[PDB]
């Protein structure tokens, strides 16, 4: 029964991915896996994260100019 | 501009606020709003004289997007190029458009006009037994011409090659030239008595079309733009069968070729002694005194290898000074050495006939100086609501790769990665979904397909008949005859090879697994294919158009790309996130996890007389 401060991060299987892939490279991503569709991770790397993940989602996604 | 006080908002319009200027009386009845700068056009399509600017707005400003509501036109200079070729001054343009502005037309834009509007009509191209002349109306043109470092009533001749390269220093100095052929005084070249028959119908769009290349009476060169199934093909005729000459027809197929000369044959009275068909089968020319050849860009750009069957073609059809020459998907004319046949050719005038007139380079605008300008474009929705060409609802479809593929999508490069998501489990439910409900609706669907390995691993599982670069013409043509003809196939999967000039009436319903990344024209001709439903005019009548992509991949960023031609012309895309009733079906492709992981490991694998009776 220990307080493990981080972010409950509820996300799809797609997204799983990006954040075991984004942990690979950075290993203090992830502090630890709950689910298929549910993870654990530094409270101080969430806004880090989020704006690293918009950044490869941006790519994928088209802009007119 | 002047003494003009800036609002408070002015500063979120980065010098684009255009209110200096102020509005007449009569804003309420003018219905053309014109931008003082970008010389852009806003068109209100629902007030009165909409249909009187419709048209002339279209000749001297090109479209760049024609939505439901409002219009968008732009003016630049070759589209004043080809507005002042058709009879058209200034003086008539700047009363015309004060008359229809709602704001003032700008110095800016009376300059442009000026400049631009001034240099047509003084130098022409002439052809005389197969001998190029720069002909010049008055003399003084000799010291600007033969001066001209490039180069080399006065008349002087210059080499066939070296138009390629006049035409531009055409464009680039002051003059540029202009093709007009005065068939009607034209008797050295063997006339060709054709005539529509009486069962041929001239619809309106198309008799604005032939309308706009025949404004003065002398044969035009330039480019038909019209939406696929719109009849070009009898545009092509009704020109030939006008003129009244020798005439030729380049394709960029085999099929197509086939299809041109069935058309030809049925819609005009040429007999078929005149007519020859230079392909790779059969290589006959006529010998009458004049007839047509509706060959292949292949055949008449090469170069390098010609055989002694096609060598004496090629010195037929260089001998004689033909002329008219027909360029159906003339989109593929300015590339490398497709463009040698409008030099090595030798025609009075040139047609371009080209659903969509765009490529992902940005050689597009050189077709002005190849072949000529842009003489009319016919906007896709009004054809479609006057029920020329079917409706279709396109769909785009959002298929979530799975995560033991996605696990794999991550780390895997980019050249392997396309093979990855092209056969995910998801994107094959959803075909085979869509294909059984459409198929239980009694639709014919055409699946299309780049990828040859996924073309062939769909075709084999879901046992189906599959079109492909290697199957030759006799076994696609059995294949196509027996989709249309017979009630038992009513789906097949087509490759590249039929993205383009294929005529499937029946076809309804078109399904898009994986395609040519950011190619943009490859979407808007595979549509076209669909835009042929015969039953186009019965009520509750609407095409099926979908796109499957994978989501979370950069098959969004391709499809999000390659579909932006569409939107121009009208077409809005729908986002399926889900297709109702979909787990309902009794069987689904790789729906066990062993099923997905067999996949999944097999697609990574990827990658003497005596002595002769001994033996
Ligand atoms: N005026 C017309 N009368 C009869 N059929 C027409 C007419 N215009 C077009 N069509 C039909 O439209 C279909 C497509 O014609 P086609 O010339 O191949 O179109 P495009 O080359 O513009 O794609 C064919 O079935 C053709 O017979
Ligand atoms: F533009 Be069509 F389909 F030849
Ligand atoms: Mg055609």
């Amino acid at each position: 029964a220990r307080a493990r401060k981080g972010a409950l991060v509820q996300c799809d299987p797609s997204i799983k991915a990006l954040i075991l892939q984004i942990d690979a490279k950075m290993s203090d991503i992830v502090l630890e896996e709950l689910d298929d569709t549910h993870l654990l991770v530094n409270p101080s790397k969430v806004e880090f994260v989020k704006h690293e993940l918009n950044r490869l989602l941006s790519k994928n996604i088209y802009n007119p100019m | 501009p002047a003494d003009f006080v800036p609002d408070s908002v002015s500063g979120m319009f980065r010098s684009h606020d255009f209110s200096y200027l102020r509005l007449r009386p009569d804003h309420a009845s003018r219905p053309l709003w014109i931008s003082p700068s970008d010389g852009r056009i806003i068109l209100e399509s629902f007030s009165p004289l909409a249909e009187q600017a419709q048209d002339f707005l279209v000749t001297i400003a090109e479209p760049i997007s024609r939505p439901s509501h409002i219009h968008e036109y732009k003016i630049t200079a070759y589209s004043l190029y080809a507005a002042v070729s058709v009879g058209l001054e200034t003086d008539d343009i700047i009363s015309v458009l004060d008359r229809l502005s709602k704001v003032p037309v700008a110095e800016s834009i009376i300059n442009f006009i000026k400049g631009a509007t001034i240099s047509y009509g003084k130098v022409k191209l002439v052809i005389k037994h197969n001998r190029y002349f720069v002909e010049t109306t008055q003399a003084d043109i000799l010291q600007m011409l033969l001066n001209d470092s490039v180069i080399g009533v006065h008349s002087f001749e210059i080499a066939n090659e070296s138009v390629e390269v006049v035409k531009k220093r055409c464009q680039e100095i002051d003059y540029p030239v202009l093709e007009e052929y005065d068939f009607r005084n034209d008797h050295r070249n063997p006339d060709l008595d054709i005539d529509l028959k009486p069962s041929t119908q001239i619809r309106p769009y198309q008799e604005k079309s032939l309308s706009k290349m025949f404004g003065n009476g002398r044969a035009r060169s330039g480019i038909i733009v019209l939406p696929c199934g719109a009849g070009k093909t009898l545009v092509g005729i009704t020109a030939a069968c006008t003129i009244k000459k020798s005439v030729i027809v380049l394709c960029t197929s085999s099929v197509s070729v086939m299809q041109w000369r069935q058309q030809f044959l049925q819609w005009c009275t040429l007999q078929p002694e005149n007519c020859a068909v230079f392909t790779s089968d059969n290589k006959e020319m006529f010998q009458t005194e004049s007839g047509l050849v509706v060959s292949t860009y292949s055949m008449v750009a090469n170069t390098r290898n010609r055989s002694h069957d096609s060598q004496k073609v090629m010195d037929f059809l260089t001998g004689r000074e033909w002329g008219f020459i027909i360029l159906d998907e003339v989109h593929v004319v300015p590339a490398a050495m497709f463009r040698r046949v409008v030099s090595t050719i030798a025609a009075h005038a040139k047609l371009g006939l080209t659903a969509t007139l765009v490529r992902e380079d940005d050689k597009i605008g050189d077709l002005n100086f190849l072949i000529g300008p842009k003489l009319y474009e016919a906007n896709w929705m009004e054809l479609s609501q006057k029920g020329h060409i079917a409706n279709v609802q396109c769909a785009e479809v959002w298929c979530p790769m799975t995560a033991e593929f996605y696990q794999e999508y991550l780390r895997e490069t980019a050249r392997k990665r396309m093979l990855l998501y092209i056969m995910n489990p998801t994107k094959f439910q959803a075909c085979q979904f869509l294909i059984q409900y459409h198929e239980r609706r009694g639709d014919k669907i055409i699946v299309f397909s780049d990828n040859v390995y996924a073309l062939q691993e769909y075709a084999l599982k879901m046992g189906k008949p599959f079109i492909y670069g290697s199957t030759p013409q006799q076994e696609r043509m059995n294949i196509l005859q027996n989709f249309q003809y017979n009630d038992q196939i009513n789906t097949i999967f087509l490759s590249k090879v039929g993205d383009t000039s294929i005529d499937l009436p029946e076809a309804t319903c078109l399904i898009q697994i994986s395609s040519h990344y950011g190619s943009r024209r490859q979407e808007a001709q595979r549509l076209g294919r669909i835009l042929r439903a015969k039953r186009r005019n019965d009520e509750g009548f609407n095409a099926f158009f979908y796109s499957l992509v994978s989501k979370d991949t950069q098959e969004m960023y391709y499809s999000t790309k390659r579909q932006a031609f569409l939107v121009d012309q009208g077409y809005a895309f729908k986002v399926i996130t889900h297709l109702h009733g979909m787990e309902n079906i009794p069987n689904l492709a790789y729906a066990s996890p062993r099923e997905r992981r067999e996949l999944l490991q097999e697609v990574l694998l990827k990658n003497h007389p005596l002595i002769r009776k001994m033996y």
